[PDB]
């Protein structure tokens, strides 16, 4: 499985059956027919397996990189320093691309999710998705192929002036 | 590889060629400093040797 909150499902409320026909559904009979010719087997061996794998259990980690001084307290020219503080940074970008691709994969499952009413039923998440690529795009947005922490400081740098511009010119 | 062999094998790789940058960097400069004043060891265009001159009381004194 995985993790219910970064993925969140609203509670299924599915409606009891209420048959007015007097026709019997072949449904019922497909879904007893698969749960029986079906489902059973691929229960069995997947708990044989499952046996298996208890009979042997070993672990994998998630690799955990502390963080390291960035580019801005790095000196110039310095390699030793800007290089680690360029794979921080890069290790960082592939991180937030793959934070977009959660918040996508939930707009989209909510869309299909809801279905008819997707334009009202999913405000919070085309929000979420906003402010997300909007971040995205202030923060990567324009560096280029050649990419790098200093690219992206000179990006931010250039917003951070034209920020303090037009707060400045406002005052 | 591990990630930690390769990123600090980069690093050595990385001080060896900066401190070799750095160094012709010097060597560009050392050679312009030393062919502008000349007061180097290098660009030492010779000059007549000394002790070639003879000192003894010659024929005439004034000399």
């Amino acid at each position: 499985s995985w993790d219910k909150d970064v993925y969140p499902e609203p509670p299924r409320r599915t409606p009891a059956p209420s048959p007015q026909t007097s026709l019997p559904n072949p449904i019922t009979y497909l879904t007893k027919a698969f749960d029986l010719l079906v489902d059973r087997p691929v229960t069995l061996v997947r708990e044989f397996i499952e046996r298996q794998h208890a009979k042997n259990k070993y672990y994998y980690y998630h690799r955990e990189f502390r963080r390291v001084p960035d580019i801005t307290e790095c000196h110039e020219k310095d390699v030793l320093c800007m290089f680690e503080a360029e794979m921080q940074w890069k290790r960082d970008y592939k991180v937030d691309q793959e934070i977009v691709n959660i918040i996508q994969e939930r707009l989209k499952a909510c869309q299909q999710r809801e279905g008819e009413s997707h334009r009202q039923n999913c405000a919070k998440e085309l929000q979420q998705f906003t402010q997300v690529v909007k971040a995205y795009q202030d923060r990567y947005h324009d560096l280029g192929a050649h990419y790098s922490a200093r690219k992206c400081l000179a990006k931010q740098k250039q917003r951070m002036l034209a920020e303090r511009k037009a707060t400045k010119e406002a005052a | 590889d591990a990630p930690e062999k390769n990123y600090e094998r980069t690093m050595a790789i990385l001080q060896i060629e900066s401190e070799k940058a750095e160094l012709r960097l010097k060597e560009l400069e050392v050679r312009r400093l030393m062919r502008a004043k000349g007061d180097g060891p290098w660009f030492q265009y010779p000059t007549i040797d000394k002790a070639l001159i003879d000192h003894s009381p010659k024929a005439t004194p004034d000399n």
